[PDB]
C-alpha cells in the first residue's frame, strides 16, 4: 500500500479463524459425543 | 472453541459399534444446538485426508466483489426549456436499490468495512462521434448542501472531496473508509431514528454513507447526448456479525423489508418452494 | 467565544450577544434556554467551536459553557444552569430542569 | 433572585461563552454552509485584464 | 441433570423440572461496560437487584390457529418496575437479558414452539410500500402477533430462523426454554425508547393438538435484565 | 506546555467533592483565559479510555485540499473581427475569488506553504467532434511582461516556466514553492504597499504568487469553440499562525474585506444568527 | 478560603462565594450500612449517582412578617426524581443528607436566619389536646410554616435550638448555610413514608430589613441524599 | 496577589489595585532581534529607556451609546516622544508593546469592555466595493471608532474575537487590562509609517449603566514599546 | 520524492505537536485547578 491511509489497502483475505460453536452449540453445558443429550 | 481452519476436516476410519448407553445418532433439537453426530458414528468410514480449501467462503471474499449500486442516465444538452436532471444529478448513497448486493449484505446483522467505489460512464448520441467529456463526482455528506445547477459555485469543492475524470479514462476509483459513527453499520435497524414518533422506521441515518453529486463539466454541445453513470461498490477489510435468514420474498422498496411474494410459487407468500404432486413424489426421478 | 443567545427580532448587533436578567417579582423564574446543536443555526453557530465544527460532519467530546455576570458590584444573585440530555421536551420549570 | 440596591441598575447582562474541551474530536470534512457565492466577486474579472 | 434448572436474580427465582439445557446467545454472557469501550463520560448508575430480576409479562393463550407472538426488548419492559423507572429517567441504557419462556400441558398434548431471540428484528409490512408505523412496532408489555410467521413478517423465513439464538418447547420433551442474551448493538449504550436490540419470538411450528380434555394452554414469558447500567440522568419521559 | 497529541484525552473517574476553598467551576473571564474547569470537577465521571483520533483536524489536512481558484472560459476561433480573450488570457493569481478556499485561508493571519497547481481544461463546440488541443500555461512573475497575442514571440518562454498539455491528457500539475520574500504569506495586511499615500490598502504585493498566461497553441479551426480552463490550488508543507474570527458577512470584493451582509438574517449586518421568537423559545423542541 | 465552597455529587454541583465553613452534624459523615449493624438480609440496591445528587425544592419568599419554614426528610423528597422512585418501590431506605440553604440580598439589607437540622422533630399542636394530623405533618416538597417559632412549635424553645446541628445566614456575613447529615435513627433502616429522621428548619430570628429598593428576597433549599440504600423491593406505593 | 500589579519601564511606572492577572500574547515575551533571524546588516540603535517607556494617549469618554475604539500600532505612537523621533529618522523599526487600558467607575456602575490586541487588523468599508482610504486607517494618537463592532468592521465577528490576545474590563471585577505584545510580523523589521502590526480594540459589549450620580467615565490607554530597535538611519520624514 | 527539490514532495501529515495554552491560557501566572482565579 503506497497510500498513507491504511484503509486504502487491498483486501485482507487471510483470516482463517473460525468458531462455528457460537452458532451450532450455544448451550451452556457442552454436549458429550454418544451420551444422551437429555439426562 | 476458536481455531484456524484452512481445509475441510479429515475423516477417520471407524469400526462396528454396539455399546450400551452410547447413542451418538440421537439428539435433542429442543436445546437449540445443531446435531453433533459425526459421520464416523453414523456409519463405518474409511480414512480420508481432505485437502479441500475453504478460502472462497471467507467473508472477505464472499462480500469482496464490486457490485452495481447505482445506475443513472440523463440528457446532456442545452436545458433551456426543461421542466429533469439538467446536466447533473444527486444520488443519496444506499445499498438497497440493486437486489443481488442487497440480499448478500442482508445475510448479516452488522457489517464493518471500507468501500472501494468505481464509477463507469457511458455515452450515446441522441451520428457524428462521441465526445470525451470530463465529469465531476463530488462527495457531499448525508443531508448536506448539494448543488442546484451544473454551473453552481458549489462545485468549487473547497473541502468536499471531488474526483474529475474523462469518459476515455479507465473508470474512476477511490476508497471511502468505514465512516459510521458506530463500530459497525447496521444492515437492519429495529428502531426509529428520531426523538419524536413520526420518524421513519428501520432507517438509521448513521448508516447512510452520503450524497454523490455528479455533473458533466463541459458546457453543452450543439446536440444532445444520453449519459449514463454506473457506480459500483466493493467492501473490503470486512468484519461481519450475526448471520440472518436469507430474503425469499421479492423486494418491494429500498426503504423497508415490506413483502408481497410472487403471484405463484416459487417464492410466493404461502409457498416458498415450488410444489410437487405429493410427499412421496420424487421430482427428476431417474427413469 | 461568545454565544449569540439573544438571537431575537428587535435585538440588533451586539445586543444579541448578551442576555439581560432583571429583578423578578415571582419565584423560580425561567430566564432563558439554549438549543445545543453546534451543527445547526442557533446561538452556538457563530462561535469558534461552531464555525470550525461546521467544516466537519461528525463530532464527539465535552463542551463547556461559561457565563460572566456583568452587573454592578452591589448586585447579588444565584442562578442554576442545567443541561438536559435528550429524549423529551425542553424543561420549562426549575423542578424539572434541576433533575 | 437578582437583588440590587436603588442606585445599581436593576437589569443586568450575562455574556455566555462556549468552547470544546480537549476530549473533542471532529471527522469527515465538508464545505462549510456558512459561506457561499452566486456571482463573481467585484474585481475578480479584472484579474484577467 | 440438564433437565432441571433454577435461575435466581435479585429477589426472584424460577425452577423448571423439564428443561433442555439452556442457550447462551453466541456463546456469550452479559457483562458491564468496560472502560476501554465506554463513550458516555458521566458515572453510570448500576442499580443491580432492583432492575436485574425477573419480570413476568401477561400470558397469552396458545390456540389451535395461533400464528405466534413477539415481544421487543427493552420496549416490553420500559414501563415495568425499577427497570422501567431507570429507563424513563435516563437518556442511555445498557443490559443483557435472561429469557425464560414457559408452557406446560399434558402427556396427551402435542405441539412445538420455536423460541428465538432475533437481533435487530426490523419488521416489514405486508402488500404495501408504506413502512410500518410507530404503533405497529411499539407494543410494550402486551407484545405483538405474527401476521405471516412463515416469512418472519420480514420477507425472509422461519425455516432459517434457527441461525439466531434459540430453543424449542416440544411438549412431549420439555415445558420451558431459556436463553441468555448479552448486550447486542453497534454502540456501547443506546436510547431505550426508540431502538430495540432484541425481539423474542415464540412461534408454533407444530400446532397444539390433543384428543383429551380441552384446557386453556397458556404461554408465559419471564425476562430478567442483566448487568443494567444507565447514563444521562434527567427528568422522566 | 507543548506536547504530542494523537488522540482525544481520556476521562478519569471522579468522586464526591465538598472542600472549602476549592471552587473549580468558578472562573474569571476577565483574565482572558478560557475556563479550565474539567468534567471530572463539574460532575462525577467514570473512567474512559478515549481512542478517538485527531488527525483529520491537523492544519496540513484542514487546508490540504485542491480548491478551485480560477475558472475562465473564452472563445477559440478566428478573432479577425473581435473587439475579448483572443485564444489566450492572462490571470493575476490570487486566492480571493472563490469563497470556500478564501474563508478557510482567512481563518489564519499568516501562512507558509508550497502550492500544488492543477489545471483542468474543457471544450464545447459553438456538432462534428471535439478537438484535442494543446495548451500552454506560462508562469510570468507578478507585474512582469505578459504576451499580447496568441502568436506573440513572448511565448518562446526562454526562462519563464511553461507547461504544455493536451485536453486528452490528465489535468496538468506542478508545484509552485513557497515563494514569498518574507517567512510567510500575509493572509491579511493592515498597511499600504507603497511609500506614497495613494497606494492600495490591504494588498501586500509580496503575497501575489504571480501571473498565469494560458493560450491555445493550435491555430484556429474553421469553426469556433468555447474553452474553459479551471485552476486548482492545494497548499502543502503548511505552517499557520494566529487563528482569526471566521468571515460571516458575504464577500463583496477580492481586493478588500468590505461588507454589507445579506438582506435578511442569517448573516445580515445586524443579525448573524437567524431569529427565534424569544430567549425562552426552544427551536426544534421535541413534541 | 473557608468563605468559598463547591459541593459536587452525581451530575450536580453548587458553589458559594460567601459561606461560613460548614457543619458536619455531630462531627459525623454519611456512610453505607456495615455488615455488623445490618438487619434486613436481602441484597440492597445502592443507586449512587441517580439518587445521591442535589434536589432543589421550590423557593419561599422571606417577608418582613415571616415566621419561618420547615421541610421534613425524607418526606420532602419522597416524590422527587430517582430518589423518590426508589422510595416508592422499596419498603426500606437509609441515607444521609447534604443540605445547602441559599439566600442572598444586598449590602444594605439586614436579617438573620437560623438554619437548623432537628432530629425527630415531633410537632405539637397549639391550644388543644388533639394530636397533629397526617396532613399537618406530611407537607412533602412544599414544606410547612412555623406557627410559634418562639417555642419551635413543640413547646420548647428556639433559644436553645442551637443544641442541634446548625448554621446561620446573617446577610451582612454570608449568603448560604451548609449542613452534612448522617443517618440518624435507632434502627439501621426505616420505612420512608411514615417516619422522618430530620427536619430542616429555617427561622428568621432577626427580620429582613432595609431602606433601599424593595425586592423579593427568596430562600432556596437544595438537598442531596448521600449513601442511599434501599431494601424490600416490591411494587410502587 | 494577582489583583494588584506594578509595571515599570524606563522613567515610567503604573500600578493597579484591581487587575485580573495579565496577558502575554500567545504566551510570548518581547525580545531583541537575534543574529540568526536578522536581515538588515547595519548596526542597529537600541535606545532602551528613551523609547521603552509608557506613553499615555488622550482619553476617550465611555458613553451609553458608544460603539468602541481602536488604536493602531505603531501609528498611534509614531509622533510621540523619542519613540516617534527614532521612527521618523529610521527606515526600519522593530518592537514589542506593553498595553495597559484603564477604566474605573463605582460599585454601582456596570459595564464590560473587551480589550483585544488584533494582529494585522485589516479594516473593511461598509456597503461599498471601494477599499478604505489612507485617512480611514491612519488616525495616529487619536485612534478611531468602530462603525459596526458586531463584525469588527471587517465582516467577521466580535463574538469570536476572543481567539486573539485579550482581557476584559468588567466594572464589578477590575479597573484595568494588561497585555504584553511581542513583535508580530512575517519579517524581522518593518517600515513603521505604512504598516501596523497590531490594533488595540476596546469595545463595550455590555453598555455602561447605573442609577447613581451620573459622571464622565473615561477610558485611558497607556502603551510602552519594548525592546525597540531601529535600522536604516537617514533624515526625518 | 523522486524530484530533486524537496518542496515538490507529498504532504507532511505527521506533526502532532500541540500547545493550546498559547490561545487558551496566555496569562503570565498559571491558574491552579480549584483555586479562586482572583485572589
Ligand atoms: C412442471 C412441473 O413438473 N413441476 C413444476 C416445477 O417445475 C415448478 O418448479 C419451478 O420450476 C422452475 C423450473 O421451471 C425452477 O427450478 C423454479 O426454481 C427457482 C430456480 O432455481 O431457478 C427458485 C428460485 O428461487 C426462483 N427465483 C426467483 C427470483 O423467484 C426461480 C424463478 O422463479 C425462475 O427461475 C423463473 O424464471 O426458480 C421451481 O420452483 C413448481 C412451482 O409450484 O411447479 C411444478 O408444477
Ligand atoms: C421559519 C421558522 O420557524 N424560523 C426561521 C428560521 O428557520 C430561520 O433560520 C434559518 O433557517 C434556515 C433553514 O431554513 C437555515 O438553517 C439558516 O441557517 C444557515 C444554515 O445552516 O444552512 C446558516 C448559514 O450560515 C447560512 N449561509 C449563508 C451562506 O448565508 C445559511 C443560508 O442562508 C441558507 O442555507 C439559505 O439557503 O443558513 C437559518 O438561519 C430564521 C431567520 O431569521 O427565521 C426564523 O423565523
Amino acid at each position: 500500500n503506497f497510500y498513507k491511509d491504511s484503509y486504502a489497502a487491498s483486501a485482507s483475505k487471510q483470516d482463517f479463524s473460525q468458531d462455528p460453536s457460537k452458532f451450532t452449540e450455544p448451550v451452556v453445558e457442552g454436549l458429550k459425543a454418544g451420551a444422551p443429550v437429555l439426562k | 472453541v476458536e481455531s484456524i481452519i484452512k481445509t475441510a476436516t479429515d475423516t477417520v476410519k471407524s469400526e462396528i459399534n454396539a455399546e450400551l448407553g452410547v447413542v451418538p445418532s440421537l439428539n435433542a433439537v429442543e436445546t437449540g444446538a445443531t446435531s453433533n453426530t459425526e459421520p464416523e458414528e453414523a456409519i463405518q468410514t474409511r480414512t480420508v485426508i481432505n485437502q479441500h480449501g475453504v478460502s472462497e467462503t471467507l467473508v472477505e471474499n464472499f462480500l469482496g466483489r464490486a457490485a452495481l449500486v447505482s445506475k443513472k442516465s440523463f440528457e446532456y444538452k442545452n436545458h433551456a426549456s426543461s421542466s429533469t436532471h439538467k446536466n447533473f444529478f444527486k444520488w443519496t448513497i444506499n445499498t438497497k436499490s440493486f437486489v443481488q448486493l442487497r440480499r448478500k449484505l442482508e445475510l448479516f446483522t452488522y457489517l464493518r468495512f471500507d468501500a472501494e467505489i468505481t464509477i463507469l460512464t457511458t455515452v450515446a448520441v441522441n451520428y457524428m462521434g462521441l465526445p470525451d467529456l470530463t465529469l465531476q463526482a463530488m462527495f457531499v455528506p448525508t443531508g448536506a448542501l448539494t448543488p442546484k445547477e451544473q454551473d453552481s459555485f458549489h462545485w468549487q469543492s473547497g473541502s468536499n472531496a471531488s474526483v474529475f475524470f474523462k469518459i476515455s479514462d479507465p473508470p474512476a476509483r477511490m476508497t471511502i473508509p468505514f465512516m459510521c459513527i458506530n463500530s459497525a453499520y447496521s444492515v437492519f435497524y429495529d428502531g426509529f431514528a428520531g426523538f419524536e414518533k413520526n420518524g421513519l422506521y428501520g432507517i438509521n441515518p448513521a448508516d447512510t454513507i452520503g450524497n454523490l453529486c455528479v455533473r458533466i463539466v463541459n458546457e453543452h454541445q450543439p446536440v444532445g447526448f444520453t449519459v449514463t453513470v454506473r457506480v459500483y461498490m466493493k467492501p473490503k477489510h470486512i468484519k461481519a456479525w450475526a448471520p440472518r435468514p436469507p430474503r425469499t420474498m421479492p423486494y418491494m422498496s429500498i426503504a423497508n423489508a415490506n413483502y408481497k411474494g410472487r403471484d405463484t410459487a416459487p417464492n410466493t407468500l404461502n409457498a416458498i418452494i415450488g410444489n410437487r404432486a405429493s410427499v412421496t413424489t420424487m421430482p427428476h426421478n431417474i427413469v | 467565544s461568545m454565544m449569540e443567545i439573544n438571537n431575537t427580532d428587535g435585538a440588533n448587533g451586539m445586543e444579541r450577544l448578551r442576555v439581560d436578567i432583571s429583578v423578578q417579582a415571582d419565584l423560580d423564574q425561567l430566564l432563558f434556554n439554549i438549543p445545543l446543536d453546534i451543527q445547526l443555526d442557533g446561538p452556538l453557530r457563530n462561535t469558534l467551536v461552531g464555525n470550525i465544527s461546521r467544516y466537519y460532519t461528525h463530532w464527539s467530546g465535552s463542551l463547556e459553557m461559561t457565563f460572566m455576570f456583568c452587573g454592578s458590584f452591589m448586585a447579588t444573585g444565584k442562578l442554576i444552569l442545567c443541561y438536559t440530555p435528550p429524549g423529551g421536551s425542553c424543561p420549562t420549570t426549575r423542578e424539572t430542569a434541576m433533575l | 433572585n437578582l437583588i440590587v440596591p436603588s442606585e445599581s441598575s436593576d437589569t443586568c447582562s450575562l455574556i455566555g461563552f462556549i468552547a470544546a474541551k480537549d476530549d473533542f474530536s471532529l471527522r469527515l470534512m465538508r464545505d462549510s454552509p456558512d459561506i457561499g457565492q452566486s456571482n463573481h466577486l467585484h474585481g475578480a474579472e479584472a484579474a484577467y485584464q | 441433570s440438564d433437565r432441571v434448572l433454577q435461575l435466581k436474580l435479585g429477589n426472584s427465582a424460577i425452577v423448571t423440572q423439564e428443561a433442555a439445557n439452556y442457550c447462551c446467545a453466541y456463546g456469550e454472557w452479559p457483562n458491564y461496560l468496560p472502560d476501554h469501550e465506554a463513550v458516555a463520560i458521566d458515572k453510570p448508575t448500576q442499580p443491580e437487584t432492583s432492575t436485574d430480576r425477573f419480570y413476568t409479562l401477561r400470558s397469552v393463550k396458545w390456540e389451535s390457529n395461533s400464528t405466534g407472538w413477539w415481544w421487543k426488548l427493552p420496549d416490553a419492559l420500559n414501563n415495568i418496575g425499577m427497570f422501567g423507572q431507570n429507563v424513563q429517567y435516563h437518556y442511555l441504557y445498557r443490559s443483557g437479558f435472561l429469557i425464560h419462556v414457559q408452557c406446560n400441558a399434558t402427556k396427551f398434548h402435542q405441539g412445538a414452539l420455536l423460541v428465538v431471540a432475533i437481533p435487530e428484528h426490523q419488521r416489514g409490512a405486508h402488500d404495501t410500500t408504506t413502512s410500518p408505523g410507530f404503533n405497529d412496532i411499539m407494543k410494550g408489555e402486551r407484545g405483538g402477533t405474527f401476521n405471516h410467521p412463515y416469512v418472519l413478517d420480514d420477507g425472509t423465513s422461519i425455516a432459517c430462523a434457527t441461525i439466531f439464538p434459540h430453543q424449542w418447547i416440544n411438549l412431549r420433551t420439555n415445558n420451558s426454554a431459556t436463553i441468555v442474551l448479552p448486550w447486542m448493538n453497534v454502540a456501547p449504550m443506546d436510547f431505550p425508547l426508540r431502538h430495540n436490540q432484541w425481539t423474542l419470538a415464540v412461534i408454533p411450528v407444530v400446532p397444539l393438538g390433543t384428543r383429551t380434555m380441552s384446557s386453556v394452554v397458556p404461554i408465559t414469558v419471564s425476562i430478567a435484565p442483566m448487568c443494567c447500567e444507565f447514563n444521562g440522568l434527567r427528568h422522566a419521559i
